[PDB]
């Protein structure tokens, strides 16, 4: 249409017609279904773009050309390779530096989108030290903008395989630390996904989040009205938790117990799952820990959705109620207290789930659940398993009997093994 | 959330 | 303790 005129003018030394040019390019590159970027790149005036974003170049070119870059690189890894190939990443980076206000606001948009193509792009951002100018926006007092750069940030400390250089991206910390107690929610969020992005590595990086005294904040955020806030900070909670019994202590004591309590009856279903995740890896910690969650009365709760909650969420109580049966081996009556509570029933009915995982996992717990009972009889000169009586009796044991016949060999021998030790 | 953003303003 | 992917 008007691109091979566009094209042309593009080109022209004039700036009058560089300008009108390079909006028509962000114009046509500005939709969010099917964008013209082929069409766009082809036209090969991606150098001349990445030309216009120079220090010495007038401001409204800078602006246009960075905006309709920051389209192109919100494409595929193909068409981001054309913007990162041109060399645009580190003028990006400077227009952070020297840009307007405006400016600003196209560059790290741009920033954003390259980070978050893939691990390596992710990567060569931070190599081109992208995290100082950035940390830098937050100091803008300009919602607009920080809400943009804590979306790039994120993309920065995101992806596991591979972990991006942590030298740099704790760098971030003190920052996101600050950010979780903005009132915005849009920028609250993506605070909330990076941290939990961080939260996701080594004893170090937890460490480093805990040092900055961030989970007594994503714990209070746990109950924000919104859940696309909830979710993130559960996430990083969670992951939190997944660190040694010291670290997951430092999330007890900010109180998450009586916060997950609430969310197991939650209206999102991902919620529930979630929270019994992370109730899952506290259940995973030492006697203490698995005590904890039981005075917290999280159990009953827990027995409740394993009983009727979608399978997602179940097979995620199971692990809870599991890993804490495991605590019966230190602390018997943590198993007495299991029962009482009517975990039996819940956990013999899963036996029948689709998921092998899942199944090695119960008929772990149902026979934490069996030991303890066998060593009440043994202890008091009984002849009955009281607590495989209470398995037979939910028809458990039947269930059980019947894993023998599952083509997995661990669940066969777990079965088996139960069977004919306490059956 | 989505790791790429249209820009439309 | 299980993590995420």
């Amino acid at each position: 249409q008007e691109l091979p005129q566009m094209t042309q003018q593009l080109n022209s030394d004039d700036m009058q017609e560089q300008l009108s040019a390079t909006v028509k390019f962000r114009q046509i590159l500005s939709r969010e279904h099917r964008p013209p970027i082929d069409v766009v790149i082809q036209a090969g005036v991606v150098p001349r773009l990445v030309e216009f974003m120079r220090e010495n170049q007038p401001e409204m070119l800078q602006l246009e050309a960075a905006w309709a870059l920051t389209n192109i690189a919100s494409g595929t890894s193909a068409q981001t390779k054309v913007v990162v190939d041109a060399d645009a990443v580190p003028l990006f980076i400077q227009l952070l530096y020297t840009g307007s206000v405006e400016v600003k606001e196209q560059a790290i948009w741009a920033l954003g989108n390259v980070a978050g193509d893939s691990t390596d792009y992710r990567d060569y951002v931070l190599q081109c030290n992208a995290m100082e100018p950035i940390l830098g926006l937050f100091n803008s007092n300009k919602p607009s903008l920080i809400r943009t750069a804590t979306w790039t940030l994120s993309n920065l400390c995101r992806g596991k395989k591979p972990q991006p250089d942590w030298s740099v991206v704790s760098q971030a910390l003190p920052t996101l630390a600050k950010l979780i107690y903005s009132m915005d929610t849009e920028t609250l969020v993506d605070a909330c996904w990076a941290i939990s992005y961080l939260s996701d590595g080594p004893q170090e990086a937890i460490q480093a989040v805990i040092d900055v005294r961030i989970p007594k904040r994503l714990v209070e955020l746990l109950s924000h009205e919104s859940t696309l806030v909830q979710t993130p900070a559960l996430r990083a909670v969670g992951n939190i938790v997944t660190g040694n019994d010291l670290q997951t202590q430092v999330v007890i004591n900010a109180g998450v117990l009586p916060a997950l309590r609430l969310l197991l009856s939650s209206p999102k279903e991902n919620i529930k799952k979630e929270a019994c995740w992370t109730i899952s890896n506290i259940t995973a910690g030492n006697t203490e820990q698995i005590q904890a969650v039981i005075d917290a009365n999280l159990i009953p709760p827990l027995v409740k959705l394993l009983e009727v909650a979608e399978d997602k969420t179940k097979k995620e109580a199971c692990w809870a109620i599991s890993n804490a049966s495991s605590g019966g081996l230190q602390r018997p009556d943590i198993i007495r207290y299991l029962v009482s509570q009517g975990c039996i029933k819940p956990l013999c009915d899963l036996l029948e789930i689709a998921d092998n995982r899942i199944i090695e996992v119960t008929l772990d717990a149902l026979e934490n659940i069996l030991k303890m009972g066998e060593a009440d009889k043994e202890a008091r000169g009984l002849n009955i398993n009281e607590n495989a009586d209470f398995i037979e009796k939910a028809g458990g044991m039947e269930k059980i009997f019947n894993c023998q016949q599952n083509e997995n060999d661990k669940i066969y021998e777990k079965a088996y093994k139960i069977i004919e030790t306490y059956f | 959330p989505a790791a790429k953003r249209v820009k439309l303003d």
